[PDB]
């Protein structure tokens, strides 16, 4: 019994998509089934339904915009979207209400993500360590990881060698739709005349990959 | 439409503590109040319905209470895979109103953090961009403000933070914020301090450096 | 003769919405603007006709419907409307010409702790009919296997029981609502 999830990913601001849940254990034909969005850190947010009988009912944030439709045949849940804006950047459910009894049946989940675009590969800058970034006999360095798009990013530190005292920070969304993330570690600053830094950047979605050296700007 | 509001919104606490959340209700909806628990990476997981009805397969150590408007969860035994974020919902709703949710932390001693300064590479500048950047390393709680000063001259715009999850092993957050200004900008002032406040920091500690040198 | 109103708005107890009440009126005189000169009614629209000009009028039968329902439902109660009253519980048709008349009773039909007697009907596998009343008690199959008269994981009772606590909102309490249907042995 489990509810799959299919059918997202990058769409125009204004294009239309259409996501699927095909239904296991459960007959979509005589449930309440629902939908729900959860853009990150912002929490669950209820978008429609459809009742055992074709009643469907909508968020005044998705009325005339999102459509709800059902398959008996093939026992799969549909939800159209369209006029789609970035506001609709999240993670779409479904899951099965039980009224008075909760929603127990939930799907994995689809990632939805409405955008600009131009996907992009990024531009690694070296976030040198100096005497503002040295205390205690150890160093802070690290790389910058800009103007990239869509998600996400991988970075590490010498091809895995290095791995304590990193820290991978979660990527920010700019105002120019392109994201920027940075990682950074904490070495002994002893170290820094001997050992080399260099951090390796992935961003398999425009198959790049950079490996930026770090070393401390004179 | 009700309005649900969650009452800690961060919790922190160690393993066999007992915590409780709390959901408040605006005008009464009785027992029509349902629990739910959402692990990083995965799907909520209903585990309280009808304010204290245990969702079959929930372990023991929760139980729900509550009539009206005020309900509460509670955890008898706080484990390991207990610390995520719970949402509260009411139950035969016409837009089935969710409350913010309640996120649960490990409890650790406050711990202040290193703060580091990074002025923008000469790549960067080749570019027109000039990004500067402030690293808070290793400090607890999460709770910590950054203020960037230009010329000192308060700066709230061209800034964003990104924190980490809380560490496997230290139990600890970093953040680091991005000033990015343009190279015409950027080329027009000095200082370009980084001011910090947090709870260990007895005195708020500022990390700051001239643009020539 | 006067129709026999009093006995269906003063009436001591209602009837669950699923299984709604239905009084036959007829051979009487029926004057209407006593009940829309009462104001003590929260929702009182009528479908078809105006009240004051209604009184000035026959028809061949008139029907009175009643049960208790949410105050948040008292709006499914119209023609064409959509949700779990005019869904599975009671339809009222697109030609509509009547009138329907509620009025808020959590002073009657509250009780702390909670009055549980009022149900409704959650599950179903399709729409009613207009003035269709259904008070099947077979078990909901919600899954792909038989349910059987027993309940559990995908066989659910198809009807659930309205938590009605004097505490509530008001949206939430219960109310009372009469539908009067016309369809010549009543006048006014």
């Amino acid at each position: 019994v489990q509810l799959v999830e299919s059918g997202g990913g990058l769409i125009q601001p204004g294009g239309s998509l259409r996501l699927s849940c095909a239904a296991s254990g459960i007959i979509v034909s005589s449930n309440y089934m629902t939908w729900v969005r959860q853009a990150p850190g912002k929490g669950l947010e209820w978008v429609s339904v459809i009742y055992s009988g074709g009643s469907t009912f909508y968020a005044d944030s998705v009325k005339g915009r999102f459509t709800i439709s059902r398959d008996n045949s093939k026992n799969t849940l549909y939800l159209q979207m369209s006029s789609l804006r970035a506001e609709d950047t999240a993670v779409y459910y479904c899951a099965r209400d039980l009224g008075p009894y909760g929603m127990d049946v939930w799907g994995q989940g689809t990632t939805v993500t409405v955008s600009s675009a131009s996907t992009k590969g990024p531009s690694v800058f070296p976030l040198a360590p100096s005497s503002k970034s040295t205390s205690g006999g150890t160093a802070a360095l690290g790389c910058l990881v800009k103007d990239y798009f869509p998600e996400p990013v991988t970075v590490s530190w010498n091809s895995g060698a290095l791995t304590s005292g990193v820290h991978t920070f979660p990527a920010v969304l700019q105002s120019s739709g392109l994201y920027s993330l940075s990682s950074v570690v904490t070495v002994p600053s002893s170290s820094l005349g001997t050992q080399t830094y260099i951090c390796n950047v992935n961003h398999k979605p425009s198959n790049t990959k950079v490996d930026k050296k770090v070393e401390p700007k004179s | 439409d009700i309005q649900l509001t969650q009452s800690p919104s961060f919790l922190s606490a160690s393993v066999g503590d007992r915590v409780t959340i709390t959901c408040r209700a605006s005008q009464g909806i009785s027992s029509d109040l349902a629990w739910y628990q959402q692990k990083p990476g995965k799907a909520p997981n209903l585990l309280i319905y009808a304010a204290s009805t245990l969702q079959s397969g929930v372990p023991s150590r929760f139980s729900g209470s509550g009539s009206g408007t005020e309900f509460t969860l509670t955890i008898s035994s706080l484990q390991p895979e207990d610390f995520a974020t719970y949402y509260c919902q009411q139950l035969n709703s016409d837009l089935y109103t969710f409350g913010q949710g309640t996120k649960l932390e490990i409890k650790r001693t406050v711990a202040a953090p290193s703060v580091f300064i990074f002025p923008p590479s000469d790549e960067q500048l080749k570019s027109g961009t000039a990004s500067v950047v402030c690293l808070l390393n290793n400090f607890y709680p999460r709770e910590a403000k950054v203020q960037w000063k230009v010329d000192n001259a308060l700066q709230s715009g061209n800034s964003q933070e990104s924190v980490t999850e809380q560490d496997s092993k230290d139990s600890t957050y970093s953040l680091s914020s991005t000033l990015t200004l343009s190279k015409a900008d950027y080329e027009k002032h000095k200082v370009y301090a980084c001011e910090v406040t947090h709870q260990g920091l007895s005195s708020p500690v500022t990390k700051s450096f001239n643009r020539g040198e | 003769n006067l129709c026999p109103f009093g006995e269906v708005f003063n009436a001591t107890r209602f009837a669950s919405v699923y299984a709604w009440n239905r009084k036959r009126i007829s051979n009487c005189v029926a004057d209407y603007s006593v009940l829309y000169n009462s104001a003590s009614f929260s929702t009182f629209k009528c479908y078809g006709v105006s009240p004051t000009k209604l009184n000035d009028l026959c028809f061949t039968n008139v029907y009175a419907d009643s049960f208790v329902i949410r105050g948040d439902e008292v709006r499914q109660i119209a023609p064409g409307q959509t949700g779990k009253i005019a869904d599975y519980n009671y339809k009222l048709p697109d030609d509509f010409t009547g009138c329907v008349i509620a009025w808020n009773s959590n002073n009657l039909d509250s009780k702390v702790g909670g009055n549980y007697n009022y149900l409704y009907r959650l599950f179903r596998k399709s729409n009613l009919k207009p003035f269709e009343r259904d008070i099947s008690t077979e078990i909901y199959q919600a899954g792909s296997t038989p349910c059987n008269g027993v309940e559990g994981f995908n066989c659910y009772f198809p009807l659930q029981s309205y938590g009605f606590q004097p505490t509530n909102g008001v949206g939430y309490q219960p109310y009372r609502v009469v539908v009067l249907s016309f369809e010549a042995t009543v006048c006014g």
